């Protein structure tokens, strides 16, 4: 397992597990003649061999459109496997661990009436807006799966995560990702998590109906099926 | 002339060196049979990290499934490129009759040294023009953006500000091969 993985790298690449398919840090570019890269470390997911194939192709195809953000795909052996990733996000100050949503949010759980707070959540319903505007879904989009990068002062919300993720047009598999979420802001039975959730909201809405007319109805659809995907989650 | 190495391929070195101001592209060409070497179009090369990621590429395919081509060196041309077909990749990520840069790549399959000194005779006997140093700042002289879109089949919605937004978008394509 680890022997397999530190047999096909080598000794000369370092490997840290963080996750366990497997997921691993390394300081060793699979590629850039050492000290010719530009960033301390690296993600390598591992999954015994479609999650590999679907991933790579889908973050390949998400960083062609404009305003979407996530991880840089560095490397991809299909025969073995194995996909090497920019690594996104950092430890939060106080010990509040890695800077994912969750996190995040729990970090400022007691006081999120904040620009910063409200500020972020919109820009992680704009990254959402913008995977759905352009047809694409996610497949797991919880709180874990939406990492936040800093810039200064300010978030940049990216998303990873894509094993599950597909291409399409349908209301359906948009209403669900959105469950999903909401649920998951929902299940830290936080009082604030109603408002967290309005806020991303915003940031979506922001994205359709900066598309005209096309764009309010299609915005118009969307919400109207997330409704009922809230309706048909609840026992009845 | 650079010598690197694959972290996961120790045994295996290359070398990559550039030559600016080249006279005799159509002679390298026609004796391209008879001399190894890949003599690489650089302006559809716009980075290291491009040329690295292909260059991975090449070792994971011919370990891990099949090579194409001849060689190696030959293989790498083929990664190099978003397309399965060989003649097509040799064509456009070849030099040209036209050429006036080159890239100038070898494999080196063999445990011991890459005898530098003797390489530098072999590639100047081969190639009249003048080696510049293999590195970002002279690849970002000589690639043509107007053509690696077309090769690439990137999108005119596709802005990138920098060099670095262009190479993501072109290793992608080398990696999803
Ligand atoms: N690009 C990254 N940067 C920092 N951490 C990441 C990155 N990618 C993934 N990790 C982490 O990997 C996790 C698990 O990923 P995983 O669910 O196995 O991928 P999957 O095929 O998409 N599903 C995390 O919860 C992480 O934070």
């Amino acid at each position: 397992f680890i022997d397999k993985v530190s047999s096909y790298l080598t000794p000369d690449v370092d490997i840290a597990p963080i996750s366990q398919a497997i997921v691993f840090t390394t300081t060793t570019h699979p590629y850039l003649p050492r000290a010719k890269d530009s960033h301390q470390k690296y993600i390598i997911k591992y999954r015994p061999p479609h999650r590999t194939l679907n991933e790579s192709r889908l973050l390949a195809k998400l960083y062609l459109i404009p305003g979407l953000c996530v991880p840089q795909l560095i490397a991809c052996d299909p025969y073995n496997g194995f996909i090497w990733l920019e690594f996104l996000g950092e430890d939060l100050p106080g010990g509040h661990g890695f800077s994912n949503l969750k996190n995040f949010l729990w970090m400022h759980d007691q006081d999120p009436y904040s620009d910063l707070v409200a500020t972020t959540l919109r820009k992680v319903g704009r990254q959402i807006g913008l995977l759905h505007w352009n047809d694409y879904c996610h497949g797991d989009l919880t709180s874990s799966n939406i990492v936040l990068v800093r810039d200064g002062a300010r978030w940049t919300p990216h998303l990873i995560d894509f094993g599950l993720g597909s291409v399409s047009n349908l209301v359906e598999d948009k209403g669900v990702d959105l469950y999903v979420l909401e649920r998951a802001i929902l299940s830290t039975h936080s009082k604030h998590a109603e408002k967290y959730n309005a806020w991303i909201m915003e940031g979506f809405e922001e994205v359709y109906r900066e598309q005209g007319a096309k764009g309010a109805k299609k915005l118009k659809e969307v919400t109207k099926r997330f409704e009922e995907v809230r309706l048909r989650g609840r026992k009845r | 002339m650079v010598v690197s190495i694959i972290p996961q391929f120790p045994d295996i070195k290359v070398s990559l060196a550039l030559f600016e101001q080249v006279k005799n592209a159509k002679e390298i060409r026609s004796k391209m049979s008879e001399l190894s070497f890949a003599f690489i179009d650089p302006r559809l090369v716009c980075s290291g990290e491009q040329m690295y990621s292909a260059i991975y590429k090449t070792l994971i395919e011919v370990k891990y499934n099949k090579m194409r081509t001849r060689n190696l060196n030959s293989e790498c041309v083929l990664c190099l490129s978003p397309t399965s077909n060989i003649s097509d990749a040799f064509l456009k990520f070849g030099i040209k009759d036209d050429s006036s840069q080159l890239i100038c790549l070898k494999f080196h399959t063999n445990t011991d040294d890459v005898d530098k000194e003797q390489l530098r005779t072999i590639m100047t006997s081969i190639v009249k023009g003048q080696e510049i140093e293999f590195n970002d700042d002279n690849l970002s002289r000589f690639y043509d953006e107007a053509l690696i879109r077309k090769i690439y089949k990137l999108s005119d919605d596709f802005k990138p500000q920098d060099v670095n937004g262009l190479s993501r978008a072109l290793v992608d394509a080398i990696q999803l091969r």
